[PDB]
């Protein structure tokens, strides 16, 4: 370490006129640690190994001048890229107290014993301090509590463990609030225009959102989806993997309803104030057990629709990242397509899955024959008051349809 | 369960206070005696080497001899000095002078009624004493003399109970004394007699370990000593602490004592790695055993590959799996079968302790009972024998009190103990 | 009523019984502290207390402290008895004779003091369990002792001893096989049914079924207590086929001296494999009878079976179990002695065998431990024999024992059992 | 698993590893000290350096190469430099006195002393691995220890380790210019331990290279350094099909059954592309195509012996990025139809192509340019008989009237040896014309 001062002789040794025996500590004349018959700096002999000490001093100089500084050689200009600059196992941290301990060769198991270069100290002390049979029969409770090669393998590993803990966590109106939350967190951590965060802002949105990221466990991240080389990555790729790929089978029910709605579209074009006037929120699991209304439901539709006009436009991208969202924080496919089905009356689907949103009509024909059909994509058809409008509308669907010869329709 | 240890001559005293400084690193006592261990297994057991007094004080049950006050001197002068009672001292006036014959049968016996007076007052303070610990050296005459005295009697008044006695065994390469032969030869035979356990330590493997093993540069007698601190409480930490196997001295000597005569046995500690290698040799069960039956590793100056093994006993030390420790010991025994007896079948007990060495993760202490002891004998028997053919340093001896049967005697009864090792090295089923 | 009570020898005995007792305690929703915080069937294994406690009938022994002293300092201090947790002053250093004759007389008195509190403390003793491990001097020592004493004291009380053996190549001591041969006189003679209870076996089923780099004896003595919980459950719980201790014994013992028997239990899997594998009653029991598949290391395609039982656990189906005890008999590769037809004793509980946190065993719907009586076993005799006289050939570490109050012919004695406890195995499975 | 064993013979076998070590350890993200950051960790446990590098208990991770010098200069300032945390104090082994261009030196006297303890060091490398591929030794037959030393450590490691796989990187002497006078003398001795135990040997000449980075990495004037980290970028490519996955990975067996026809057929020339700066990189359209063409060039190449004059025998091609199969697949018609390279009659397929999703990372302060993607051809051709030629004629005019021989003799060697290791390599040359003759 710099100066040396533990190498150097102590007050007790002149007080009591002490001699470099039995303390082999080197501070007098004549007493340096000769190996090979040369010093540490004749490196001879055992000087590896007598460099390997804790309490050993280089004897080099931390300042050096500018006007005579070529002695490098071509291994040291080789490895002076990776040579760390200069300003529990770090000497220059050391204290006098723990180098002094060193020099008087205190508290070692056996001769030559390093305990605090040995980085495992502390834990090897912690496990000392308990017994096998001890810690093997904790108390059940607290017992219980306690339980490839790629460049992207880390990262995905990180996303996997981010995943399953936003999973535990969920283990919210209208669903989409985790990753809408999280993607909040993300834009309010960030300090920069386009969208880029820096491995503290990542962290701090994580924790915002709820979740515990460690410092390295947002560098891995920011590493992985960096593109300029900045240490810095946007946040929308890493809540995207966060949220995880789209299934096939979600991504085309999604798709599907994307289609029926702009079809649906007056202009042709699907629209903020169209959408949330033909979602039919009344379906959710939740409205049909009481614990949401539906206007507190249609509100946080349009929350975690976050769009910035009451009239906004809804695109390809931004319906299949709102459905994913629902997708990714509900687990079964089935149970997905039913709600989305019974949410958005898309008539298919078989056994569970199969819609029971649309009214299922009994139509007798102009023959009598009586026949139970079932209405297709009847989101505009809702219950304006007029039954005869109804009525009407239920019979140019059926037309549509393909069923012309009616005669009256009944809703079951 | 109570170990009193008693430390005897220079060589004696300065391992048992390295001993000593080890024990109280591992239970956490400072030299004034209080506790600041974190852990309640540390204070659980403190009564099998500490004795608590009025004020709390945990005083260690250790009794010193060596004639020279010099020795307590410097034990007091030492870090843990002042851990000691000050009545356990018992020192003479005027030093042994490396003289077998003044250390046992004059000086030494005038002085050894009080080393037997507080070595009972301990025994009797001590709840239910588990056994009698000696720290000692043979090539010396108050160390060999006074030590072979002090087992002699306590296997009188003490005969049910362990006589665990760590011997310096001399040997030529650090030999610096010329009566060496002679108190080692009239050692022995009170060794092998009064001694239910006697584990030898060498400074030439000693010097060997510092050397190749830990690469130190240059340490000490402080640093020998604590290597055979570090073993000297591996053997008994199964009483101090808990473990999957538990084991004491008993449970040693039953399965590392084959016959009455056979109770001398090797000494090895596991990990030593030298300081540059440390951050890189990963420690696990698989390495350490590794370590554990190289020669070089071994505290014992005899090659053990030439002779092959009566018994072993691995203590380990930490938290580890228990297949993962005895599929070692079954692989030292079927790759090594030429270096195991036959007709002994598992030659290696094993048993496993929770706590390891303070810091360290895992550690083991190997104590071998093998047909190579006999060296250290045969060697020292030519040494002895050389010597005595022509009076080479006998008249002090002979003045003293000794006289010329006994020296014969003894070498007799080294004899038939090296003859005991070869007649089991070569045995057939 | 049923009451059984459990006693724990030596060291091994402590840690299976410390490792049996939390499995009863969560199998009845006993906390540590001994309360149920939110049926008559713990009587077995808990006695009630009017202040709602329920205390083990449970007795620990050893000579040494080291073990008893961990478990009054473990998390089990609340439950168990400050009594009945009893701890000598030496360890018997496995030494039987050390066991048996100088440290066993100080000991053996309190010892039976505290089982006579125990049964009469239980209105209705099935019997009594003893743990302990053979090759050690206090299982050896101390078990020899108390089953001679418990055997003139208590009559013909049914007795099983669930006793570890030394396994043919890993084994942690040198004077095993004499402790095992010395141990042998009283096991014949005091025992009522013994379980062989082996670790390599153990550490085999856990290396190549369970995939744990690093298991030991935390992992062995949870697998021995699920093996006696499961043995156990058939009185603790309702069943289609309920069997008593006295009831198994009749089922397992064909002759007075032949009641040494092997054990399995399956399907003992992984929370990995735990959900893909088709862990039917016909794959467990296959499971079961494979070699590979029990808690001893002793081949018995090499003998022919002569009694197995099997306690099912879960939802399984009794024709289920003909069905797989049919395929079983279809099965050529394991063979029935001639004088046994029938040869199989199946018992159902409806109770699931639950599993505790942190260990390998995952909970699975149902299983199945087999205890099995076979004429395979004489080799474990036959080699613990072998190993005994190549050291008795010129006796070494037999001054120990003669030190501590054995005869030199004790040794000579345990031969002769050992010769005709093979001999009459080998009499049992000759052809007629 | 799929472990290898690095063993760096020689100056330039060491100078080679450190260039090799620094890229690997920048490649897995090792620092100096020895461990991965938590960034790269605590996604999950990756086995990627696993091959390379052996986890200790605290997370360190040490690299599973062997350096081996007889003098003691390059050995001690690698002890000295930043990487001494990262190196074990074992496992660098230095000796005491060079060979000095001395074949004899360092295969009779000098590596018998050090020989054993080598064995030793590669014996707790190799326990420490359970799935080891093979062993790569990096040397120059040049130097007197690097062929001596390296000659006796490879036959050790050969009829120790049995038919294990065993990949050589050599640096042969330049045809045009060269450093020591003896070096004819030390390759040529060296060329029969080569043939013996040797499974695949890799040329690795200076001149070429040095030509390469003068003419395509613009490097003007580079020094050992640059040279040393395009052998480096050369190791990485071929050694990462199994550190990382791809489309069609390769290990140390399959391209060694694919180049290796015969025994003694086993020398195969190396080219690395693309071998660009950042300054002509971003005027070029650097696609599969052009950069196989680009390898196939003899200018490209990075040993001086061009395929134009020999007679290809079997290309083996590692891609590195996005690299698609459809591309290599195109790149190979191209390759075909080209008449300028030919390949021999009996073997029509003549290509192991094998693709990887990593990328070459480029070493900070270095030269070579970030690309997108790169190939590495290593190519089994009869070609090599024309270096080989000109290696032994320049052994017999130094055997002509026995000059530089009194060195050899003197450090005990017979010498019948000479004219044992030139009828080795006239034999040699023999069945490389055979090979290359058509049925
Ligand atoms: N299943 C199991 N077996 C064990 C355990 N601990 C020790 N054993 C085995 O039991 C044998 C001896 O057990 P014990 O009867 O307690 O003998 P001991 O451990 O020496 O204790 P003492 O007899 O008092 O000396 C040893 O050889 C071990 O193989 C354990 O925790 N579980
Ligand atoms: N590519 C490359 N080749 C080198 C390097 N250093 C030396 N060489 C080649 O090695 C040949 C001579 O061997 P050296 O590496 O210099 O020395 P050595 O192989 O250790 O043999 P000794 O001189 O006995 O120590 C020279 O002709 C060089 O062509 C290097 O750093 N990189
Ligand atoms: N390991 C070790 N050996 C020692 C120490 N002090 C002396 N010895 C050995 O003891 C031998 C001499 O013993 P001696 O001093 O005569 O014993 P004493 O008569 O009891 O004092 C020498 O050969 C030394 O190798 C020590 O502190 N540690
Ligand atoms: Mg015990
Ligand atoms: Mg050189």
């Amino acid at each position: 370490m710099i100066g040396g001062e533990y190498k150097k002789e102590r007050f007790s040794e002149r007080l009591t006129r002490a001699q470099n025996q039995p303390k082999n500590r080197g501070y007098l004349p004549d007493t340096h640690l000769k190996t090979g018959g040369y010093g540490t700096g004749t490196l001879m002999g055992n000087w590896s190994e007598e460099r390997s000490d804790a309490g050993y001093y280089d004897g080099k100089a931390v300042v050096a001048s500018t006007l005579r500084p070529v002695w490098s050689t071509t291994y040291r200009e080789m490895v002076q890229n990776v040579a760390a600059p200069v300003d529990r196992c770090d000497r220059t941290q050391f204290s006098q107290q723990t180098f002094m301990v060193i020099e008087d060769r205190t508290g070692r198991s056996y001769p030559g014993h390093q305990p605090h270069l040995d980085p495992e100290w502390q834990v090897s002390i912690q496990s000392a301090h308990y017994s096998t049979s001890h810690s093997s029969y904790i108390h059940p409770d607290v017992q219980l509590q306690e339980a490839g090669g790629k460049s992207s393998s880390q990262s995905t590993g990180v996303l996997l463990r981010l995943r399953r803990q936003l999973e535990l966590a969920q283990e919210s109106a209208f669903p989409g609030n985790v990753i809408r939350s999280v993607r909040n967190a993300l834009a309010e951590a960030c300090t920069d225009s386009k969208g880029n965060i820096n491995t503290n802002e990542l962290q701090e949105g994580f924790a915002a959102a709820g979740v515990t990221a460690v410092p390295a466990e947002c560098v891995a991240l920011l590493r992985n989806f960096d593109c300029e080389g900045h240490l810095t990555a946007p946040y929308v790729v890493i809540v995207d993997a966060l949220r995880g790929e789209m299934n096939c089978r979600r991504a085309d029910l999604v798709e599907g309803v994307y289609d029926l709605l702009r079809s649906f579209s007056t202009d042709g074009v699907v629209r903020l104030d169209k959408l949330v006037e033909w979602v039919d929120v009344e379906q959710l699991p939740a409205v049909k057990s009481g614990d949401v209304s539906a206007d507190a439901a249609r509100t946080a539709f349009a929350e975690q629709w976050d769009a910035r006009s009451a009239t906004a436009h809804i695109s390809k991208e931004r319906f299949a990242d709102f459905f994913a969202d629902v997708s990714f924080e509900i687990p079964q496919d089935n149970t997905f397509e039913l709600l989305l089905r019974n949410i958005w009356h898309l008539s298919g689907g078989r056994g569970t899955c199969e819609n029971t949103s649309c009214r299922r009509v009994e139509v007798v024909h102009t023959n009598g024959r009586v026949t139970k059909e079932e209405i297709k994509n009847d989101l505009l058809i809702k219950d304006n008051g007029d039954d005869a409008a109804v009525e009407s509308l239920l019979h140019a669907n059926l037309a549509k349809q393909g069923i012309k010869d009616v005669k009256s329709v009944r809703v079951v | 369960r109570e170990i009193v240890s008693c430390q005897a001559g220079q060589c004696g005293n300065q391992i048992g206070s390295k001993f000593w400084e080890v024990i109280s690193d591992e239970h956490g006592v400072d030299p004034t005696g209080t506790y600041q261990g974190d852990s309640d297994l540390q204070l659980e057991r403190i009564n099998v080497y500490f004795d608590e007094s009025s004020g709390g004080r945990y005083v260690p049950r250790a009794v010193l001899m060596d004639l020279e006050p010099g020795t307590m001197d410097s034990v007091r002068a030492g870090p843990y000095g002042q851990l000691f009672r000050p009545d356990n001292f018992i020192f003479g006036q005027s030093g042994a002078g490396n003289n077998w014959a003044k250390g046992h049968y004059t000086e030494g016996a005038e002085l050894i009624d009080s080393v037997l007076d507080v070595c009972r007052k301990e025994a009797e303070s001590c709840d239910c004493l588990q056994g009698f610990q000696l720290s000692h050296s043979l090539g010396g005459g108050t160390g060999s003399g006074m030590g072979t005295l002090l087992i002699s009697k306590l296997r009188e008044e003490y005969p049910d109970r362990i006589m665990m006695t760590f011997s310096v065994i001399p040997s030529p390469r650090v030999s610096d004394t010329v009566v060496e032969p002679y108190n080692t030869t009239l050692s022995v035979h009170q060794l092998v007699e009064n001694s239910d356990e006697s584990m030898c330590i060498d400074n030439e493997a000693l010097y060997d370990i510092c050397f190749r093993t830990l690469k130190l540069t240059t340490p000490t007698f402080g640093d020998l000593n604590h290597l055979v601190a570090a073993v000297m409480s591996g053997v008994t930490c199964c009483l101090r602490f808990p473990g999957q196997l538990n084991s004491d001295l008993r449970k040693l000597a039953v399965n590392l004592v084959p016959f009455p005569r056979l109770h001398f046995f090797m000494m090895g500690f596991a990990p030593l790695t030298s300081r540059g290698s440390q951050q890189y040799r990963g420690l696990s069960v698989a390495e350490l055993t590794q370590q554990m039956f190289d020669a070089k590793n071994m505290m014992q100056a005899a090659d053990p590959r030439h002779g092959r093994y009566l018994t072993a006993s691995a203590l380990f030390r930490g938290r580890m799996s228990t297949k993962e420790v005895d599929e070692q010991m079954l692989n030292v025994q079927n790759k090594n079968s030429s270096y195991f007896i036959e007709w002994i079948p598992n030659n290696i007990k094993s048993s496993i302790c929770d706590i390891p060495p303070k810091g360290l993760k895992m550690s083991v202490t190997f104590i071998g009972n093998n047909t190579c002891i006999q060296e250290m004998f045969r060697r020292v028997g030519e040494q002895f024998t050389g010597m005595f053919r022509r009076k080479a340093f006998l008249h002090w001896y002979t003045g003293e009190g000794m006289d010329e049967m006994e020296f014969t005697e003894a070498e007799s009864n080294m004899n038939d103990l090296v003859s005991e090792y070869q007649q089991y090295q070569d045995a057939t089923v | 009523m049923r009451e059984a009570i459990c006693i724990h020898i030596g060291q091994a005995g402590c840690q299976v019984g410390n490792a049996c007792w939390e499995l009863f305690c969560l199998e009845h929703g006993i906390q540590p502290d001994g309360s149920m915080p939110s049926d008559d069937a713990f009587n077995t294994f808990f006695s009630e207390t009017g202040a709602g406690k329920h205390v083990p009938r449970c007795l620990f022994l050893d000579l040494e402290p080291t073990v008893v002293d961990e478990v009054r300092t473990g998390t089990y201090r609340q439950l168990f008895n400050p009594e009945q947790l009893v701890s000598g002053k030496e360890d018997a250093a496995n030494n039987y004779a050390r066991g048996h004759y100088t440290i066993g007389k100080e000991i053996v008195d309190l010892a039976l003091d505290r089982i006579r509190k125990l049964a009469d403390n239980c209105t209705g003793l099935q019997g009594f369990m003893v743990f302990h491990a053979v090759g050690g001097g206090t299982g050896s020592g101390l078990g020899a002792l108390l089953l001679e004493r418990l055997s003139v004291d208590y009559g013909k009380k049914s007795k099983l001893g669930y006793t570890v053996y030394p396994s043919p190549q890993v084994s942690t001591a040198v004077v095993e096989p004499y402790n095992c041969v010395l141990s042998t006189h009283s096991l014949l003679e005091h025992t009522d049914v013994a379980t062989m209870l082996d670790n390599e076996a153990i550490y085999d089923l856990t290396r190549r079924s369970l995939d744990i780099e690093r298991p030991s004896y935390t992992n062995v003595n949870r697998l021995i207590g699920q093996v006696v919980s499961s043995l156990t459950a058939s009185l603790r719980f309702d069943g289609a086929l309920n069997v008593d201790l006295t009831e198994f014994q009749t089922n397992l013992v064909p002759y007075p001296r032949i009641h040494f028997v092997l054990t399995s239990y399956a399907p003992v899997v992984s929370a990995e494999k735990a959900y893909h594998e088709q862990l039917s009653v016909a794959d467990i029991t296959n499971s079961v009878f494979e070699p590979a598949g029990m808690l001893t290391k002793c081949d018995p395609r090499h003998g022919k079976y002569m009694s197995c039982c099997l306690m099912y656990r879960g939802d399984v189906v009794p024709k289920d179990v003909n069905a797989a005890i049919a395929t079983i008999k279809t099965k050529r590769t394991i063979q029935f002695v001639d004088w046994c037809p029938t040869g199989f004793k199946c018992g159902i509980n409806y109770q699931p065998p639950t599993v505790v946190p942190g260990g390998d065993l995952a909970k699975v719907q149902r299983a199945v431990c087999m205890i099995a009586n076979s004429t395979a076993i004489a080799e474990v005799f036959a080699r613990i024999d072998h190993k005994f006289d190549l050291m008795y050939s010129k006796r070494a570490f037999v001054h120990w024992y003669v030190g501590e109050g054995m005869e030199e012919g004790e040794f000579s004695e345990a031969r002769e059992d050992l010769a005709a406890l093979e001999k009459d195995y080998e009499e049992v499975g000759a052809e007629s």
